[PDB]
């Protein structure tokens, strides 16, 4: 319960996804979307590529975009 | 589970009435008395 | 096990074989008694509370003796090759529903009207080749069969390396398919098992089955995806659960047909048979005659029974001690 | 000294006596006097 | 497809102005718990007269054909796959069956009745608990019998048992069978609370996730928790004993702790299945060879008792099997997936949506479906399924297969009262016990489609 | 403790004991006595040892 | 483990994260002693103005 983590990840096969957790480390932030995301009975599917810090002073930021295709499907 | 009082004549059978004695036997629930301890103890 | 007979059968456990009546002195041990003319024909038997004797066999009066091998006896279980159809595709191919159809005829009845149907169910993909179906078959095929918590355990299902091509590879529900890494899978091998039993009121039997199909699309024409053949089998049960339900039926001609019924005020025949033993099994059919007018045959038969390792040596001991006695030709095993 | 309803207590009995209400299925029947139409 | 957290249960370990309402509020923000009651006194109550182990007979039927063992020849030889034909010229050959069940001059067939029918020469030679008959064709075959038509396996039914017209002799016999029986156990709850209107240690908080971010009836607490208790021994019960007897888990006071099978441990032993997707290819045909060989053909009406969102999952899956239904055009004349509804905005208004509730099979096999709300439960069911729901609402069951006379499935009772109650002063315990159990008579009455991502 | 199998109850409000039992406790308090014991005469055999 | 299981639970079935719901609490026929625990829960306020 100390900071907030944007992730960027990728279920395997199936598609392409966003997520936030708070946790105190981005081990415990994987840990959090594969326990209780939806895919929770395949939990395999997750592959996190990239975790960074919900840090505040510019107060006005992207932080995640992930665009599916037509021709990545 | 006091046994079932929606029954016919018939089906109150010597049995049936003798399970609503053993639910007396297992035991009072009101809300207008006192308990018996706090009764026991004004006499 | 309830038996037929043609008239009443008794059987003697043959556990060591003596020379004489006098050194009958532990549970179990036999002399085939005969006389010098060799006309009458008996077992003495030690039984658990004294010495016994069988009936009086009249060597002019006997119909056939023959000797049967503990392999003679052991079922063998029946196993199925699942491949896919090699006319319909070689390969998978994508995005069809497999499903296989196992079908039971004898579940929990004694009857061909009690079916029993158990599925297995695998998607296809892209990429998926025959190898990798194979593997996700078994899989999907045993987490609806071997579940623990199920009535009784039903078939097995095996894969077959290409590589070994004689060594079979178990899969259960909980094998996952990282346990599973080889790249050269031909065939499903589904085999039937051992049904639970105990002496007297569950007699041994086994559930066959057949493998169907439901049929693909493949170019636009519904085909069955797969054929199934039957291989010679590879697995046995072994004898020694025939003859302790053989021993408890045919121990109550000579004991009590009561055996337990009014719990405490019973008696105990003492079983020498061991289940955990294979057995030989010697039948002598032989009959009575009257004097004058009683000419019916009254046809009845002593069973002999002895433990065998490999080579049977002591039934071919007990052969071999009836010959000499009693004058017969008992083919030797 | 010492540092429950008995079935028996100084050659006395336990009687234990359950009065309850249970419930009796009747019939109300609706019918017209022969005489007048009531 | 994608969540957003609206509240956080924390317990309290981590953590007068005037009042609007008095009465509390519940979120929909809030998930709830889930009573099994509804589910569970769907189920009648056969009473007991005690906490003894029962049993009943099981009845069972008697058609039955006898499997080959293997073929021998005259000579003695057995009969081989790559074998040529046996008995050829009506000559006589050996069959050896692992029991007697056929008599001397009987007629008896294999796999191709009728085309090859076997007539036994006499009695059954005994060999082990094994049966060799001398049998020999009784069609008029100068060809013989297949060698493929004589293996281990084949099945031979009895058909009669033919005489000559003069000077016959006894020929045939008649045949007996028996039944069975099984049993079933109990099971013996406890439940205990250390406390009276006021709370205790285990508590838990409600945070709701907004944007500007009494006092504790303890009998009415002790009475539902104890009772969800006996629901949870009801339905979801394990039985741990071997297949010897003897139990696994021993209890405080050395006594093994005796425990019996629960409705979804009895139930999943036959018609059971476990799925990697749903598709309408493995229901009707799961659901017909149920119903080709133990229902009539009126009666085949199965009910899918089910989750929420199994029944979209059953939506979705009935309409694109009707999407594949390319020969019959479907018009809003006739099903009405658009109405005509009478608006304020308009003259001709309208309204747009549908749900496909069911699916008639073949040969009569009719599908409905009601959704029972226990299975969407959050607490129970952690397991989350990709489309949304709790991955245990897209599970199938039909209870009550056919019409049985008697109920298969009831819930187990003692005569009497088998609850106890207790409390303890000086620490202030209240006890409470119960004894319970679950029989299903039949477990062939009972079908179920459950996830594979619940397996194993 | 929760039941008294020897009173036939199911039901403690004020129990003993965790436990699902119930022990019964007798005790009594007795004596004799002889006045005269030369009012009284014994003849005993001297293999019992007195 | 209770419900007859003797293979053992696997490894990947105790990991960090699996969340874990109480069923029930069984005990013997005979002379059995206490188990099980009941729970509660706490309101919390919102707040508005004039
Ligand atoms: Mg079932």
């Amino acid at each position: 319960a100390m900071q907030l983590w944007v992730m960027e990840y990728e279920v395997t096969g199936i598609g392409k996804g966003c997520a936030m957790c708070k946790a105190i480390n981005p081990q415990q932030a994987e840990m959090l979307l594969k326990s209780n995301g939806i895919y929770n009975g395949s939990s395999y599917l997750y592959k996190v590529t990239r975790i960074e810090q919900v840090i505040v002073p510019p107060c006005n930021g992207l932080m995640a975009e992930q665009v599916v295709t037509y021709k990545d499907v | 589970n006091f046994p079932r009082q929606m029954l016919p004549f018939s089906k109150k059978t010597k049995q049936w009435r003798k399970d609503c004695l053993l639910w007396a036997n297992q035991k009072n629930y009101s809300l207008v008395r006192k308990s018996v301890i706090h009764k026991k103890i004004n006499y | 096990m309830v038996i037929s007979i043609n008239q009443v059968r008794q059987l003697y456990v043959a556990k060591a074989l003596k020379a004489n009546t006098a050194a009958l002195t532990t549970a179990g041990d036999i002399v085939p008694k005969a006389d010098t003319a060799k006309t009458t024909l008996y077992f003495q038997s030690m039984s658990p509370a004294g010495i016994v004797a069988s009936d009086k066999i009249n060597l002019k009066h006997v119909l056939y003796a023959k000797a049967t091998p503990s392999e003679a006896l052991a079922h063998k279980l029946v196993r199925y090759s699942v491949t896919l159809d090699a006319d319909v595709s070689a390969t998978p191919v994508a995005g069809q529903n497999y499903i296989l159809r196992l079908a039971f005829r004898q579940y929990i009845g004694l009857s061909e009207e009690d079916q029993y149907f158990k599925y297995g169910e695998v998607i296809a993909r892209s990429g998926m080749t025959a190898s990798d179906f194979y593997k996700k078959m078994a899989i999907s095929l045993a987490k609806n069969l071997e579940n623990k918590t199920e009535s009784t355990p039903l078939v097995n299902i095996y894969l077959i390396s290409a590589a070994a091509a004689s060594t079979d590879v178990p899969v259960t529900s909980a094998t996952k398919e990282s346990d599973l890494t080889a790249t050269d899978y031909n065939q499903i091998i589904i085999e039937e098992t051992e049904q639970p039993w105990v002496l007297g009121m569950m007699p041994q039997a086994f559930i066959p089955f057949t493998p169907q199909f439901l049929t693909i699309t493949v170019d636009g024409e519904d085909r069955l995806w797969g054929v199934a053949t039957v291989v010679t089998p590879t697995k046995t049960v072994p004898d020694g659960h025939l003859i302790a339900d053989l021993e408890y039926f045919c121990m109550g001609a000579r004991g009590d047909i009561y055996r337990g019924m009014g719990y405490p005020n019973i008696i105990k025949t003492t079983y020498l048979v061991d289940p955990g033993a294979v057995y030989d099994v010697l039948d002598i059919h032989y009959f009575y005659t009257g004097s004058n007018e009683s000419v019916q045959k009254s046809e009845k038969t002593i069973t002999l029974v002895a433990v065998d390792d490999g080579s049977h040596t002591a039934m071919n001991a007990l052969i071999g001690a009836i010959n000499t006695a009693s004058g017969l030709t008992i083919a030797t095993l | 000294f010492f540092d429950l309803l008995p079935y028996d207590l100084a050659g006395n009995l336990r009687v234990l006596r359950l009065y309850w209400k249970s419930k009796r299925k009747i019939l109300k029947v609706k019918s017209y006097d022969p005489e007048t139409g009531e | 497809a994608g969540k957003l957290g609206k509240f956080q249960m924390l317990g309290f370990q981590h953590w007068a102005p005037q009042k609007a309402t008095n009465l509390m509020v519940q979120l929909l923000a809030f998930y709830r718990g889930k009573s099994l009651d509804t589910f569970l006194n769907s189920f009648p109550t056969r009473e007991f007269e005690d906490d003894n182990e029962y049993y009943w007979d099981v009845i069972g039927s008697s058609r039955r054909n006898i499997p080959l063992v293997e073929a021998r020849d005259e000579n003695g030889v057995v009969v081989a796959a790559n074998a040529a034909n046996v008995g050829v010229g009506t000559s006589p050959f050996y069959l050896v069956f692992p029991e007697d069940w056929f008599a001397d001059g009987e007629v008896i067939v294999g796999n191709l009745n009728q085309v090859y029918p076997f007539r036994i020469l006499g009695d059954a030679r005994m060999e082990g608990t094994n049966a060799v008959y001398k049998v020999e064709l009784m069609g008029g075959n100068t060809q013989g019998v297949p060698a493929e038509r004589l293996q281990q396996g084949e099945r031979f039914s009895i058909e009669f048992a033919p005489v000559e017209k003069e000077l016959s002799r006894k020929v045939g016999d008649v045949r007996f069978t028996s039944p069975v029986s099984m049993r079933n156990e109990w099971t013996t709850i406890r439940i205990q609370h250390k406390v009276g209107n006021k709370l205790n240690k285990k508590l838990a908080m409600g945070i709701p996730m907004v944007r500007n971010l009494w006092m504790h009836y303890v009998d009415w607490e002790v009475e539902l928790q104890f009772d969800e208790y006996k629901n949870n021994a009801m339905a979801w019960g394990t039985s741990n004993r071997n297949l010897n007897g003897e139990y696994m888990n021993f209890g405080k006071s050395g006594n093994a702790i005796k425990t019996g099978a629960g409705i979804f441990e009895q139930t999943e032993v036959a018609n059971t299945m476990y799925y990697n997707t749903f598709s309408l290819k493995l229901l009707e045909d799961a659901l017909y060879e149920l119903s080709a060989s133990k229902l009539a053909m009126d009666d085949r009406l199965f009910v899918i008792k089910t989750g929420e969102r199994g029944a979209i999952q059953f939506h979705k899956e009935v309409l694109k099997t009707v999407s594949g239904w390319t020969t019959f055009v479907l018009d809003n004349n006739s099903t009405r997936v658009v109405e005509k509804v009478q608006s304020r905005l308009h003259s001709n208004a309208l309204s747009a949506g549908f749900q496909f509730v069911e699916y008639k099979a073949p040969n009569g096999v009719r599908v409905r479906l009601d959704v029972d709300p226990f299975y969407d439960d959050p607490v129970r069911n952690k397991i989350l399924h990709p489309m949304g729901g709790v991955a245990f609402s897209y599970r199938y069951d039909i209870w009550y297969i056919g019409t049985m006379d008697q109920p298969n499935i009831f819930k187990c009772k003692i005569k009497g009262d088998n609850e106890y109650r207790g409390y303890q002063w000086g620490s202030a315990v209240i006890h409470r016990m119960a004894t319970l159990g679950v029989c299903v008579l039949d477990p062939t009455r009972t079908m179920s489609l459950i996830p594979a991502i619940l397996q194993g | 403790g929760i039941r008294n199998p020897f009173t036939g109850q199911k039901g403690n409000p004020y129990m003993s004991f965790d436990e699902d039992s119930a022990v019964i406790h007798r005790m009594a308090t007795l004596g004799v006595c002889v006045l005269d014991p030369t009012r009284t005469m014994s003849l005993i055999p001297a293999i019992l040892q007195g």
